[PDB]
Order: structure tokens, then sequence, then C-alpha cells
């Protein structure tokens, strides 16, 4: 997987691709790696699917209680620090490789966090297995301070640099963006580029095609009255 | 040593727990409070009263978010709804959050609450949260319900009802206005009129505290694009929003 | 002081009895009316609320009975707080014993179970017992239906028909007049319902006020299927007995 | 009513186990210190009950980490357990930050401790008042700890008996010298006050004590003062009274 | 939490010790007579209120072990705590030393029990009297002892606790015999069935009967084997 | 009965009432008397029989060859304070080594039986000790109160009918400080001392028991014959 | 070896309209060895359906844990668990043990009751939710099952494709697994009844 | 019965305990004052002096909790520095665990659960200070709570502390009423503590020395204190009004 986060002038925008593998087998075409620890505070998670979801939602708990504790949006630097504590005391025996980003009222933040508690900030980070591959795209076309039209291509493209040079990207490529001073718009399957080309033949079979032994019907609705 | 760890509830010689009846007693010294089902929300309804003139009520907050379509208010002390409170909203993470991934039930959430207050009734060094609350709220498997979280550490489900100093006034008021369908906006309008039988204060909408659990709001649910998820069904209104519905009354 | 303010409860008293056991069974006398019948074909459990208004919603009550597993429900006569907790350490406890053997739980043990907590509560830490009763409608294939009375002290005593709470007394002698070996489920829902009609607690029975539960051998392969009526099936038997 | 612990608290808005407490320190023996300018000097006075005792051998007097000297009247084992709590939570601060810990430092961290028996009921009140102080990089400084938990900066403090007499002449010792005095001055000072304030134990009769941090006699060090100089001071004092 | 539910006495006494005892005393009533070759051990129970279902309700004899019995007396929440806790004890004799219980070693374990509430805070002593009986592995002696709530316990030729126990101890010594026991298993079941048919009455329905032959016998006596001893009594 | 009950109290009038009945622990006890000149220590304890078929106990606990304590209170109240003694000075040989300083020691067990007289359920223990020992700094004797305090002193009592013997201990104060090096005058004069603690109770052989330390000369307790020599 | 391939046990599903589908093979080893053919590893609680892969003593003991948690839920809500809140349930039990591994693969497959919905999910190791609506795949014929799966798999089948579809998807994989074989039950699940069908197979 | 003597409720439904936790702030004699600016809080407060042998620049009541806030403590000394210590452990604990210095808001409630749990603890008993907090937060602006012995805070325009604390009251809200907004608008912080000890002025009927008063002044995101001299340019500039 890929995920890039780019940074601009009036919020953040974070992207990723749907393909879900588990060794060289693909396990979903579509699946969203994109997780919620707050409603403006969306990450995405690359490296060991199972060790990123649950962490994330985890903290989403503990975050969302201090959002109501404090009866306010959440910051994005709160996440990080709650994700950075937890890491750390495993010393990096899991493995999560986050970029989380999030608007707040003191403005755009994008973070990436590594496994044993390590944190980078910058204008545009990237981060998984496919993240050379956006990276490159993305130092020749950025600008500081982009739209919001602009980010969306930007990150877009560079997901897609992603696909034909990253297997562990594929499918399509999901946006979520997240402006200062409005919602947060999950623009999922932003681009679908390798639909499935159509076979050559249906694969139907008439009854009595395949070998059955005995039957029976069994009813799990509820136990019967008489 | 801190030998501590026997009960401070204790029976009485003619039934009935002592402890408890005296808590019974501090919710009859606090505010008003109220709730009434309608078929389309719920409204839920406070008085506000502030320890100085200069005390803002506008930072002050006795609706209280447990969970985005759940809301709760308390009639009793203040100091005992504000610990609760936060624990309320724990026990909804830790329990069905980080095991259901989701929002809990409004019935299963009322039950973990009132487990909190009965291990406040045993053991030393605790005594029960002198409050009642009424946790009016919305899921997807029971429908609007509306609930009254006792200090015994016991629940009912109810139709409209009250709790506080002024409570026998105002379900006897609720009693000849409530029917079988209602609308939400006749049901904002039956609020603020029973209250207004209750509170001593002003009744303008700077005191007087109005939530609905009506219809979901899918602007205030900070994102968009996923249709299929819902928004919060609370929506806290402000002052100049209650002004208007006490012109509508 | 932490001894200047302890009155010591966990005392036995000069008669050999516990204060706080002794009150519990007054306090218990406040709640409504619990019945259980032994038919032979199942387990009759009808209750009366203790509470009743007509804002009160009384439609998705639950106050008296709860279902600790598939084939095993209780009545509560006392506090329903008290009884809660004891209610939710015996679906853990209920639920251990089908996670190990892979067989559900006969009622004994878990009667004994429950009955052991509330003597714990006596036996140290200074705590008070939960004053709760619960009449246990339970089954298992090896006594057949079984019916039993927990006290707050932590005993348990068999039964074939049985009442606690408001009007012990004159329930339990409508049922010793009534009552046959070969009563069925039917005989038993009949008998149970005029037994609370002269134990009532306003002066008129109301299905609203009812909760009633049966627990039937009639569901099919032998299989037992415990049933808790809506208010609106305990109206249709309601006009069986003709209270209405 | 409003004594049988420290958990009840009376519609007066005191606590009456610890005004009580304070009344331990009344008896006990007098104790002076006086805050100069460049350290601080403290006294005790220690009464020969009998001619059996050995002479200035039993110490009221023990240090605490090297520069603070601590000092105490009221009831002497508690005081003890007091400053032995202290010597611990001296040196956990060297430990964590390489440095002596300060004054200021030094005197929360026992009034917190001193505050938290006066909350508890499964631990007693203390009956003690200690006058400790000394020089760090942040000046001289002086401090008396109540029973009760509290503590002030101090130009002069007194506790014990005879502080009826020790008291006053601090009034007029900061009215001798309202930018304070000297060192070397207040060996005779801190000698001076005992004498006059064994007019409150005139019964029987004393050995002096004297010990002092300052930064121009020690160098910001607490050390006895011994030999010929404690000596000095007793022959000015007994002079003053006669 | 050590907040003395036990505490010593201006009479160098223990206050629940006192209280236990008549706890006791207004509990059921236990009769226990051996044999040369059975032990005995017939008990009172309540089942006085009809529509009691005297089959599932709880017995006043529970077996330990395949040839050690015990009964009780005193509190009924009480008792059932002992008899769980004994059968860990059974089966820890077996774990680590080999062969089922003896009688001596499982007295000493309940009292064990009460002992550890008697000296220690925040527990008080369990108002529980209990009759074990039995046989050890491949002996043929009956072993009769007696456990109170004190935590001591006193072996016994017959013993009797419980409610009018001195009515039933003086119809014993007119009776039994320390120096020659009954010689058969029925003339010791008879005996036991005599004597409780003074105070408990009221027929083989409130009247129970359970017999241990020796080396892993346990064997009890219905409801119709009581009544055909109670009748032939009754007449004799 | 107001506070009297309890060991968590103040005490209006600036005490504990429980330190005060610590003391007549000692009052009821045996007697013990202390007496030391700069290069010898002497404690001459009194020991009790409870009848003539009842033997004496012994009132001196060997707590090293250069320590030992007495005491006068009550016996289980002193089992305590000893073994806590023993184990600090087996602790200062092994980790330090160091003899333990009596003084030192002395402020150890002060804090002790403070902190036990803080805790409700406590008590402050009712035992007295004489320390004696020969450390560093020469000879010591301590007086160890119920509180805690300790005093340190050429001549001190406690016991009933001690203040009789700290009378005979001020008379002869500087007669037995300026014997030196001969141990066996001090321990003579600790037998007058103890002389003036007798209401007809007897100095015999199988009563008195005698410990001394010096400075070169270890801490023995003498018994049988070899007290017999000194009376 | 690996503890989730010693084993094996291969688990498919497959999403249909107004169906799911869920199978498996009976084989049950140890390592080369064939211990039983006499092992089912579906189970149900209501209306989902619970299939487990990989190694042995984790199909049994998360397959009695998933029962006490459901029993738990069921007496309170008083009320079916739906197939989504068991997701969460399934992703969080097994995230527990993180370190000294759960080493089986969990699939889901139930029908929502409140829409209709068919819905699938899958899990492996340590948690992940894979969200699928099409098929989740486990055990170690996933090579044999997720190619077959693809192909024949069209979307908005009738409870009667569906079973062929599903039928013949295993029947080739576990032929061309080694550690499959031995028989094959098919639980084809509607709104409102259940049949199970076994499949004669070739013993292998 | 004890139900003053524990902290169990009585037949009133009040905690007589902790009532009696009020009545120990009115016996120190401290009076604060504490007014919103419109870029900073300004809290005045008394110091007293009673001897000649008190240092009075050690005597204290305003504790600086976070970089940003000041705490001024009304109620006994050993009770002030036990809350002082704790409230700075918590913030400090805040920024460490969420990345960024903790708010007044959440303060205020943070001091408010434990002091509640104080009055649920049989065996503690309550701190009996009344603590208020000035800060300007970017979050709120500029922010004053006011938390009690028993748990309960609310917001406050402008609060007062004391046994004289209603004469105080007066004063502040006819000030409100006049300007019909819930904050002095005036740019310069100094005219601020100008107009803070007026109201004070006016309530006490006593005139004030530069030791005789301890100034906090909270401006945006630094909290500080005016020092003896300073304190005096003030009290000048009263007489300049």
């Amino acid at each position: 997987t890929t995920i890039v986060g780019v940074k601009f002038n009036n919020g953040v925008v974070i992207a990723a691709d749907t393909r879900s593998t588990q060794g060289p087998i693909v396990a979903d075409k579509n699946c969203a790696k994109l997780h919620r620890i707050s409603p403006k505070i969306w990450c995405a998670g690359a490296g060991t699917a199972a060790d990123t979801e649950a962490v994330t939602q985890l903290i989403g708990s503990n975050i969302e209680l201090h959002s109501l504790y404090t009866s306010r949006e959440p910051r994005v630097v709160s996440a990080l620090q709650m994700l950075k504590q937890h890491l750390f005391k495993y010393q990096g025996h899991i493995g999560a490789y986050l970029i989380v980003a999030g608007v707040d009222p003191t403005g755009s933040h994008l973070f990436s966090i590594h496994a044993h508690g390590s944190t980078d900030v910058g204008y545009y980070l990237s981060l998984g297995s496919g993240s050379l591959a956006a990276m490159a795209v993305l130092e020749s076309h950025w600008k500081q301070d982009l739209t919001k039209e602009e980010a969306i291509k930007l990150a877009s493209d560079a997901i897609q640099a992603g696909i034909w040079n990253d297997l562990g990207s594929g499918s399509n490529v999901d946006v979520c963006v997240m402006e200062i001073g409005k919602d947060a718009e999950y623009l999922r399957n932003y681009l679908t580029p390798n639909v499935r080309e159509e076979k050559q033949k249906s694969y139907k079979f008439p009854r009595g095609t395949t070998a059955v032994l005995k039957e029976s019907i069994v009813n799990i609705c509820d136990i019967q009255e008489e | 040593t801190d030998r501590y760890s026997f009960s401070l509830t204790t029976f009485s010689p003619s039934g009935k727990l002592g402890q408890i009846d005296y808590a019974l007693t501090a919710v009859k010294q606090g505010v008003t409070s109220l709730g009434i089902k309608a078929t389309n929300g719920v409204v839920i309804a406070t008085e506000k009263k502030s320890s100085s003139p200069l005390a803002m009520s506008e930072t002050l907050s006795k609706v209280s978010l447990l969970t985005p379509d759940i809301g709760a208010v308390y009639s009793g002390m203040g100091p005992d709804y504000r610990v609760l409170v936060d624990k309320s909203r724990k026990v909804a993470h830790t329990s069905y959050k980080r095991i259901y991934g989701e929002y809990p039930p409004t019935k299963l959430l009322v039950s973990e609450v009132a487990k909190i207050m009965q291990e406040a009734t045993q053991s030393g060094g605790v005594r029960p949260f002198g409050v009642s609350l009424l946790i009016a709220g919305h899921d997807e498997f029971n429908g609007f319900s509306l609930y009254q979280v006792d200090p015994s550490g016991s629940y009912f489900p109810w139709k409209a009802t009250a709790i506080g100093k002024g409570s026998v006034a105002a379900k006897t008021f609720l009693e000849k206005r409530w029917n079988d369908e209602l609308e939400l906006e006749d049901a904002i309008h039956i609020a603020l009129l029973t209250l207004k039988e209750s509170v001593e204060g002003e009744f303008n909408g700077d005191t007087i505290e109005l939530a609905i659990i009506g219809d979901e709001n899918p602007d205030l649910l900070g994102y968009t694009g996923i249709p299929t998820d819902k928004g919060p069904r609370f929506r806290k209104l402000t002052s100049q929003e209650i002004n208007d519905r006490l012109e509508a009354l | 002081g932490s001894r200047r303010y302890d009155s010591r409860t966990t005392i036995f008293s000069p008669e050999g009895r516990l204060y706080q056991v002794e009150y519990a069974l007054e306090s218990i006398s406040h709640a409504g009316t619990a019945i259980g019948i032994m038919a032979s074909d199942g387990i009759v459990l009808a209750a009366e609320r203790k509470v009743t208004s007509t804002l009160l919603e009384q439609d998705t009550s639950t106050e008296k009975l709860y279902k600790l597993n598939d084939k095993i429900a209780v009545a509560v006569a006392g506090l329903t707080a008290d009884a809660e907790i004891l209610i939710n350490t015996a679906r853990i406890h209920a639920q251990n014993y089908l996670k190990t053997y892979n067989e559900d739980i006969p009622v004994e043990i878990l009667v004994r179970r429950l009955s052991d907590i509330k003597q714990g509560y006596t036996q140290h830490g200074g705590l008070r017992p939960f004053g709760v009763s619960f009449i246990y409608a339970g089954y298992d294939d090896r006594y057949g239906y079984q019916l039993y009375t927990s006290n707050p002290s932590g005993n348990y005593t068999g039964w074939k028909a049985i009442s606690v709470g408001a009007n012990t007394s004159a329930a339990q002698t409508l049922l010793q007049m009534d009552y046959k070996d070969d009563m069925k489920v039917d005989d038993a829902i009949e008998l149970a319902l005029k037994t609370l009609s002269k134990t009532t607690d306003s002066s008129a029975l109301t299905y609203d006020r009812l909760e009633f539960a049966t627990i039937r051998k009639g569901a099919n392969d032998g299989e037992v299927y415990q049933k808790i009526f809506k208010p609106q099936e305990i109206k249709d038997i309601l006009v069986k007995t003709g209270i209405t | 009513g409003y004594d049988l612990s420290n958990s009840v608290f009376s519609p007066d808005g005191r606590n009456f186990q610890v005004e009580y407490a304070v009344k331990a320190v009344e008896n006990g023996t007098t104790s002076i210190g006086i805050k100069c300018n460049d350290g601080v000097v403290f006294a005790v006075e220690k009464l020969i009950t009998s001619k059996l005792l050995v002479p200035q051998k039993n110490v009221k007097i023990q240090v605490v980490d090297r520069h603070i000297g601590c000092v105490y009247s009221g009831l002497i084992p508690d005081g003890r357990h007091l400053v032995n709590r202290g010597r611990e939570e001296a040196a956990s601060f060297k430990k964590l930050y390489k440095t002596p810990i300060p004054i200021p430092a030094f005197a929360d961290r026992l009034g917190q401790y001193v505050q938290a028996h006066t909350l508890y009921n499964s631990v007693r009140p203390f009956g003690v008042s200690t006058i400790f102080g000394g020089v760090d990089k942040n000046g001289a400084h002086l401090y008396m700890l109540e029973p009760s938990g509290s503590y002030w900066g101090y130009k002069g403090a007194a506790t014990g008996k005879g502080r009826q007499s020790a008291k006053a002449e601090l009034e007029k010792l900061v009215d001798h010298h309202p930018e304070g005095l000297s060192a070397r001055e207040a060996v005779k000072q801190a000698a001076k006050i005992i004498y006059l304030a064994h007019e409150d134990n005139k019964e029987k009769d004393f050995e002096l004590e004297i010990s002092w941090c300052s930064l121009s006699e020690t160098n910001g060090l607490h050390k006895f003062v011994k030999g010929d100089l404690l000596q000095e001071a007793i022959d000015f004092a007994q002079k003053e009274i006669n | 939490y050590d907040r003395a539910l036990s505490i010593f006495s201006p009479d160098g006494h223990i206050f629940q010790v006192e209280y236990a005892l008549e706890a006791v005393k207004r509990g059921t009533c236990a009769v226990g007579v051996k044999g040369k070759n059975c032990v005995v051990l017939g008990c009172e129970r309540r089942s006085t209120l009809k529509l009691q279902d005297t089959r599932i309700t709880p017995s006043k004899v529970s077996k330990i072990d395949s040839h050690v019995v015990l009964s009780f007396s005193g509190l009924n929440a009480d008792s059932r705590i002992l008899i769980e806790k004994a059968r860990v004890e059974a089966q820890s004799h077996r774990l680590t030393l080999e062969d089922p219980v003896t009688v001596e070693y499982l007295t000493r374990y309940v009292a064990g029990v009460q002992q550890r509430y008697t000296q220690s805070g925040g527990v008080r002593p369990f108002g529980v009297s209990t009759l074990i009986a039995g046989f050890d592995p491949r002996d043929d002696e009956p072993k009769l002892y007696q456990t109170e709530p004190s935590g001591i316990y006193s072996s016994w030729s017959a013993q009797t606790i419980g409610r009018n126990s001195k009515t039933v101890r003086e119809f014993l010594e007119k009776n039994y015999d320390r120096k020659e026991p009954p010689a058969t298993v029925e003339e010791c079941v008879k005996l036991t069935v005599r004597s409780l048919l003074e105070v408990v009455q009221t027929g083989a329905k409130n009247i129970e009967i359970t017999v241990v032959k020796p080396d892993s016998d346990i064997v009890a006596l219905s409801s119709e084997e009581i009544n055909q001893y109670v009748t032939q009594i009754e007449q004799e | 009965n107001n506070y009297d009950g309890d060991t968590v109290t103040f005490s209006p009038t600036g005490r504990l009432f429980q330190v005060e009945y610590a003391l007549e622990a000692i009052k009821q006890g045996s007697v013990t008397v202390g007496l030391r000149s700069n290069t010898h220590a002497v404690l001459v304890a009194l020991k009790r029989n409870a009848d003539e078929l009842s033997s004496y106990q012994k009132k001196i606990i060997k707590c090293d060859e250069h320590m030992g304590l007495s005491l006068a209170g009550l016996a289980p109240d002193a089992r305590v304070l000893s073994n806590y003694l023993r184990q600090q000075c087996n602790y200062s040989s092994l980790v330090f080594n160091r003899k333990l300083a009596v003084e030192r020691a002395g402020h150890l067990l002060c804090d002790k039986a403070q902190k036990n007289t803080q805790s409700y359920g406590g008590r402050p223990y009712g035992v007295g000790l004489l320390i004696i020992g020969y450390d560093k700094s020469g000879a010591h004797l301590l007086e160890f109160q119920p509180s805690g305090n300790v005093t340190e002193l050429y001549g001190t009592a406690i016991g009933a009918r001690s203040q009789g013997a700290k009378t005979y201990l001020e008379r002869t104060l500087d007669t037995f400080i300026k014997i030196d090096g001969n141990p066996d005058e001090l321990i003579k004069a600790g037998v007058e001392a103890i002389s003036q603690s007798l209401r007809d109770e007897s100095l015999t052989v199988d009563n008195l028991s005698i410990a001394i330390v010096g400075k070169d000369t270890p801490f023995t307790i003498y018994d049988g014959e070899a007290v017999a020599k000194y009376i | 070896s690996d503890p989730s391939s010693i084993n094996g046990g291969i688990v498919v599903a497959m999403t249909g309209k107004d169906c799911v589908a869920i199978a498996c093979d009976l084989r049950l080893g140890s390592q080369s060895l064939g211990v039983s053919n006499k092992f089912e590893k579906i189970f149900h609680y209501g209306h989902v359906f619970l299939g487990i892969t990989g190694l042995a003593t984790d199909v049994t003991t998360l397959n009695e844990m998933f029962r006490y948690k459901t029993n738990l839920y069921k007496l309170k809500e008083e009320r079916a668990i739906e197939p989504e809140t068991f997701t969460q349930l399934v992703s969080s039990s097994l995230y527990e043990r993180r370190f000294g591994p759960y080493f089986v693969g969990p699939v889901v497959a139930g029908i929502n009751s409140k829409s209709g919905k068919p819905f699938i999910a899958g899990f492996d190791l340590i948690g992940c939710i894979d969200e699928a609506k099409d098929f989740i795949v486990s055990g170690t014929a996933s090579d044999q099952l997720f190619g077959m799966c693809e192909s024949l798999y069209e979307p908005n089948l009738e409870p009667e494709d569906l079973f062929e579809t599903i039928s013949q998807a295993l029947l080739n994989a576990a032929d061309r697994d080694a550690l499959s074989g031995w028989g094959a039950v098919v639980y084809i699940i509607k709104k409102d009844e259940v049949v199970k069908r076994y499949l004669k197979m070739r013993q292998d | 019965g004890y139900d003053r003597h524990i902290t169990i409720f009585s037949p009133e439904g009040r905690l007589y305990q902790v009532e009696y936790a009020f009545k120990a702030t009115n016996q120190t004699n401290i009076n604060s004052l504490a007014v919103r600016g419109k870029d900073c809080t300004v809290v005045i407060s008394q110091k007293k002096v009673p001897d000649k042998l008190l240092d009075p620049t050690t005597v204290s009541y305003i504790f600086c909790i976070s970089r940003t806030i000041g705490m001024v403590v009304n109620g006994p000394i050993p009770d002030a520095r036990n809350a002082a210590l704790r409230a700075k452990a918590e913030a400090a604990e805040f920024r460490y665990k969420y990345g960024y210095d903790m708010p007044c808001d959440v303060l205020a409630k943070r001091m408010a659960n434990l002091s509640q749990i104080y009055t649920q603890r049989a065996y503690m008993r309550p701190l009996g200070v009344i603590l208020t907090f000035v800060s300007v937060d970017e979050e709120l602006g500029p922010s004053i709570y006011k938390t009690d012995p028993a748990g309960y805070y609310v917001g406050y325009k402008a609060t007062a502390t004391g046994p004289k604390q209603q004469e105080i009251t007066t004063n502040l809200e006819n000030h409100f009423k006049k300007s019909k907004i819930d904050h002095i608008n005036e740019e310069s912080w100094e005219k601020v503590v100008e107009f803070a000890i007026t109201h004070m002025i006016d309530a006490l009927g006593t005139e004030f020395s530069k030791n005789d008063l301890e100034v906090g002044v909270a401006t945006k995101d630094k909290f500080f204190t005016l020092s003896a001299e300073n304190i005096e340019e003030r009290l000048v500039a009263i007489a300049e009004q």
C-alpha cells in the first residue's frame, strides 16, 4: 500500500489505495484503508493491516473522550501523542505506519508516525511500500500553498504512480479532503483505473452438474413452538 | 491501615436502604428537568441557575453528550453528575466501541451506568451519586427510548417523565398533554410550557437549556460522502433559537 | 477512627442470626408478588410489577423477568438494583460452564453459585448482602423441570409451588388447595393468574402490570422453548381466566 | 465532637486536633532561627535535667543534604521521624537532577507530608514545629513549618516555650538592622536570645548548642559552631542577662 | 480490611464462639450412632411446609468421599460452603498423598476452616457443627467424630447435636454403650430411627437415614425403608 | 475514656495519653540500673521470677559482642525491638564493615517506635531499654523512652524505685567516672545503686545478673558465681 | 512448520443476492496424518455463521470463545447479533493476543436482518477486517480458491446459482490441496431457511 | 447519627461535611477580585503581612500552575499548596500525553473531579480551598473558571472570593450593566488592573499598599506577577483617573 498526505494552505488531503493484500495473494479488490480517529482527523494505515486498524480504534475511543472532555474539536497533535506513546512501550513490536492528517482550530497539520514511536512532520509525507513511487511525482509538481482542487489532483496522481510501480498499491484511489472550517468530504473512488475485462464465457451450470451425497434442511430461525 | 472496606450502605430496620433514601433527598434539592418522548423525536429540557450573576450560563452545561445520538440530563447535585457523566462516556467506549466498534444501544448504555452506581453503594470510601439522570436517546435497534436512572442503580423506560424538586407538578402537567402521536414541534412547546411552572428564574432561552434528540443532522457529522453513515441525532439549541420557540407557544 | 464508625453487621446476634439477613427479608416484602408453579410440561413464572404509573412505559419494562440462559430464567422480588449484579454474574457463570464442558449448566449448580455469593457478603469484607429473592425456573434433563427459591442468606429450597414478595402467605394457601400433581402448563397458567388476583397490589389486575413467562416442552423435538409473553399476549390469557 | 478525628470538620472552619497538636510544641524546648543576610544561625536550648546527661551529644540538630540544618521543638521522636523522611527526599532530588535540593523546594516536600496526616485517619497528625533553612544559590532562607503544614519566609522565627522572650527581641533586631546583620554577628545574637529565653525555663539550667549555614563563614555548608567560637558566644549571652 | 469480626472477651472467651453454638442449637438435630460394622447419621429434615418437592431439596447428609459422610446442624447457608471446601481437601489427599481421605484428616480440615476465622479479623466463624463419620481405607473400624464452630473436635461413640440433643442423649445412655455398640447394621439404624421419633417425629417425611458400610460402600435408605422401621418400632 | 481508647487523637493537653500508659509498664516491671565510665559501661539488671518454683527470666539480651540491651518493661514488646536491633547490627557489619554505633542505633529505634504510635491500631512500645556498647566514640549508655526518645547519660535507671538509684549515682557521679581500666569497680558501684532499688527483694546470686562492655572487654553477661564476686 | 498450516482446513464464502453461502471441508489432520473426516468448521450464532481455519486447538478454543461472548450479548439485548457487530467483536478478540498470537483465520458470513443485505468479512492471525462483498477465502487452498472464485463468480446470483458455483470452487481447490479433501459441507443461507448440503467428493 | 463526621448524606439532601469546607475560606480573610480584560485577565488579591518578621515576598497565594495559567487560592495555606501541587502535576501530565498545554476550562473540571472524589472518600477530607483559575487561552479568549471544594465550577465574567465578596459582586455587576458585554474593553492590560483595584476599593472600603496587594496578570500566552514596585505604580494611577 501507499498512503500520501499532502498539506496545503486551506487544509490537508489524505489519500490511499484500496487493494488489500495478504501475501502475494490479493485479499480484497476494494477495502477502504482510511480509518477515523475523529471525523476531522482521518488517517490511513499501511504496513501490518491488523496492527494499524486496532490501534487507530483504541485511541479513537480515548480521543473521543478527550473531545467530550474539552467540548471542542480535538487536535491532530493529540492523536499523534497517544499513538507515539502506545507504540513506544512495545519498542516497535507493533508495526503501525500511519499518516495522520486532520484539521483543528489552530490550523492544518500533517504528520507521519512509525512503529517505534518515531515521528516526522512535513508538507508532504508518504508512507507504506509504494511511498517511494509517490514521492518522486510529488517533488516535481508541488509548490508551496496549493488549492483544494490542485491538491486533490496531486495526491491522486501520486497514488497512481504507486499503481504502476508498486504492487502493494493497486485498484481504486480514494481521497478524503479535510479543509479548515468545513466538513470533510470523503470522495471515495475518486479515480478508478483498472476494472476487470469481460470474460470470454459465462460459467453457468445446470442442475446436478456437481455431485451431492445427501441433503437436508436445517432451520435456524428460532427454537420452534409446537 | 485504612480499614474502610465495609459498606456505608446498610439496611434499615423497617426495610429499605437508608443511604439511598438520603441521596433521593438530594435529587429534590436540585434543579428541574424533564423529557417528553415524541414519535418522531425526543425533547429534553432543564433549567439553568448560577452561583453568581457574574457567572456565565453560556459556559454552563447540564445536558451532556454521551454519544452522538444520545444525551443525558441530570437533577440533583452538580458535582455528582460531573464525574458520573465522564464514567458514562468511558464505559460506552471501553466496552462497546473497543469490542463492538460502534456507539452502544440506549438500552445497553443505561444498564451499564447502573452497574457503576451499584458499586458506589458497595464497599467503604464510596457513597452513591445523588442524582437521577434522564437518558434520552435513539438507537437503531429499540428505536427512540427515554429512560430514568435512579441513584438506587435501577432504571425504568418512560413515555414522558420528570425529575428534580418540581417533578410531581411536571408529570401531572404532562399527563393531559401526552398523546399516542406527537409532533416534535408540539413536544417542544409542551416542554417549555411545563418547565415554566417549575422554574423560578427567567424563562428566556438564555436560562432555559433546550436540546432535542429529534431527527439526525449529517452536516454536524463532520464529514460527508458516506450516505450510509448518519450524523448526530442530538442538536443543542442556542439561546436565540430557544427564544423563537417561546414565541411559538 | 477506622473502627469507631464500624458497626459490625457481619456478626451474629446473640440468637445465632445475622441482623442484615433478617432485615433483608423485610425489604423484599416491599416488592410485589412473584410466583413459580411447576407443572410437568413446564414451569410458569408470573410476577406483578411493584411500580406502576400511566406515563410509565411498561411495554418494554423488565423489571422482574430476566434470562440467565436459554433454559433458565428468574423472577425477582426485592430491589431491581440489588438483583442486577447477581443476574450478570449468573450469565457469566452459566456460559462459563457451557464453554468448558460444551453442555448447558444444570439448575442445581447455578442456584448454589448465586447462594454462595450472598453468604460470601456476610462471611467477609464487612459487606451487606444483596437482598434479593429469586424464583428459578430451570430445565435439565436429569431431574426434568426444577423449581427453586433462594433467599438473601444464600440458601436454596426445592418446591412444587412457591411465592415470594408481597402477600406471600395468602398466595401460598391458594396454591395448596388447588394444586394437582398431574397439572398441565395450561392448568398452572390459570392457577398462577387467579392467585395473583387475590394478592393484587392495586384493586384491579391489569395485563400491562404483569410479566408472564413460561418454559414449555411443547416445542418440537424435545427442546424447551422459553417464551416471555408480550402484555398484549398476557391480555389474551387475562380474558381466558375471565378477570377481564 | 469535632476532634474525634481530622475528617470531622467543625462549623468554625477549624480542626481541633491540629490546634491541639500545636500545644505539644508549646511544651517543647525553646528553639530559634535568625535569618541573616548571608546565612542563618540556629540555636536550641538543651536542658540539663540531671547531671547524669552527657553534654553536646544529644543533638536536636540533624543536617539534611549538606547545607540544610533542621532543628525543632515539640515531640522529639516525631520531629526526628519528619527529618528522616526528608533526608530520603533530599537524596531523591540529588539523584534525579544532580544538584543539592533548594530551600524552597525542601520546604514544599516536607509541607505536603505534614499536610497529608491532617486529612487521613490512618495516620496521626504531627506535633512538631521545625525551623530549618540554609544557603543555596537562591540566597539564604529561613522557614518555620507548623504541624498544620504551613510555612512562610521569615526574617526571624521561634517556637517552643520561650518564644515569648525570643520573638520580641527579634522585632528589635530588625529595627537594629533593617538590612540584617553579619553571620559573624548573629553567633552572639542567637546565643543572646536563648539566654533571655531561659527566663521561661528558669526552673532548670541548660546547655547551648549553636549551628550555622552561611556563605561567608562556612561557605554555604551547614556545620556546627564548636570550640572556642561556641564558647565565645556563650560568654557574650551570659553577660547580657546579668 | 482485617477489622475484627472476632474479638476477645473480658471473660477470656471469644464472642463469636458463644453466639455460634447457639446458632448450632437452634438448627436441626443430628444423631450419630456407630456400630461395629457401620456408621449411621440420621438427621432432622425441615420439609414441614407442603408443596415442597422433598426430592430435589438439599439433603442433611452429603457424601464427601466414597466411604466418608458428613452431616450438619446450624446455618444451612454456611454448611454448603464447607462442603465445597472439603471436596477440595478430599482431592488434595489423593493428589499428594494418594489414597482417599481418612476420617481423622477430614475432621482436622473442617476445624481448620473454623480456626482460621477464629484468630483473624475481617472474618467470623461459621455457625456450623458437624458429625463426620466413615471408614479409612482398608479399615473396617467405624470412626465417629464431631466438629463444633470453635475449631474444636471430639471423638465420640455416640453424639447428638441440635435441638433437644439432651433428650436424645439421655435416651442413648439407656440404650447405647461404648462397651458394646450394636453388632448389626439394622439394629444401629433402628436405634437412630427410635431416637429421632421422639423430638423430630412426623414420619419418614422429616426423618432421614444414611448408612456407610466398611471399605467404599455408601448406601442411602429411601423413604419407604425408613417408614417400615418406624411402624415396627412404634408397635414394639 | 474520651481519647484513651484511641491512639490517633489529640488530647487537649498536648500529649498522647497512650504514651503515659506505656510508661506505667516500666513501673510494674523489673528494675535495671546502668552507669558508665569513659572506658566501661555496666548494666546491672534485677532478674525476676514468678514464684519459687519459677526460675528467674533473663532481662539482658545480648545483641552483639559489643552491644547489649536490657528490658525493664513488658517482655513481648521487648521481643519486637530486640530482633530489629539485632538485624540492623549484623547489617552494619555486613554492608559497611562497621561495628554498629550505639548512638545511631538509638535514632533508628526512635523512629521505628514512632511510626506505630502514629498508625491507628498501633501503640508506643511499653519497654524502656538501657542500651550499652563500646564503639569508636567510646562508651555509651542510652535511655529509651516508650515514645522513642534517646538521651545519653553517665548514670540512669528505669523500673520501680528507679528514683533512689539515680540519687545514688548523682552522689558517686565523679567517683566511678574516674576509675578507668578496672572493670571490677564499676560493677561494685552498680550493685550499690540497685540496692537502693530493693523493697526487700534482696540480692542473691541467682537474682543478680550483670553485663559489661569495656574498651577491650567484650559484651559478656555474668551470672552464677561470676556475680558472686561482686556481692 | 507454521502452526497455522500444520492442520490446514479451508473455508470458502461467496455472496449472492438475498443469500450468502459458506462452505468448508471436513478434513482435519495433524501434519501429514489425516485424523478425522467428522469435523465441521461451520458454526452459527443466530443468523451469523462463523467459519474458522488454521491451527486446530485455536479453531476449537475460538469456537467456544465466540460462543461465550454472543450468549452475553443475546441475553442482554434480547435480540439476534448482526453480522456487522460480530465483525467488530472478532477483530477485537483476535487483537487481544497480539503477542503469543492466535493462528487462525475467522470468516464472517451472514445476512443483515435489518436491510436484507448479504454481508461478509474476513480476518486473519491477530485481526484485520477484510471488507468485501464478493468473497472471502482462507486456508492452505487459498491460492486454489482466490483464482477459482474470481473467475466463476458473477455479482447478484440466485440462491441456486450460488450453490453450483461455490460447490465447484471448493471441490477443485480441495483436490489441488493436500491438507484438504476428505468431504465437504455447504450451507446455503437464505433470509428464512438454511439448507445444509453435503457434497460427494473424491476421497483424497 | 454521623452525617456531619463522615461524607454521607443527611435527610436534608446536603452533605454537611462539604458545606464546612466553604466556612474555612473566610477565616484566613483573603479577598480576591478577578476581571476579564480585552487581552488579559487580571486578578488582584490581598496579601496579609501580619508581623515585621514575615518576609512578604515569600508570602504567596498565587501559584503558577502552567506557563499561561495562574491560580489564586482562597482558604488555608496547607490545603493551598497541596492543591497547587496537584493542579500542576495534572497540567504537566496533559501537555505530556496530549502534546499541548492544558486549557483553563479543562483544568477547572479536572480539579473539580478530584475535589468531588475527596468528598466521596470518608478517610480523605476535601481540601478547603476555593480555587480561581485565570488565563488567556486562544481557544476561549480571556477566561475565568472558579472551582470550589464540592466539585462545582462555572464560567465567570468576573468573580470574587472571600468573606466580603458579596460586596464586590455588586460593583462588578453594575460595571457589566453599563457596557452590556461580558468583558471590559480596554486594550492596555495596565488600565484593566486599575479598574480591578477600583472595584475592590469600593467593596471593602479600604485603601491598599503595594504589600497589601499581590497581583497576577495573565496576558496573551504568558502569566506573570507584578513585583511590589510595579503595584505601587498602579495604585498611583488610581488617583490619576
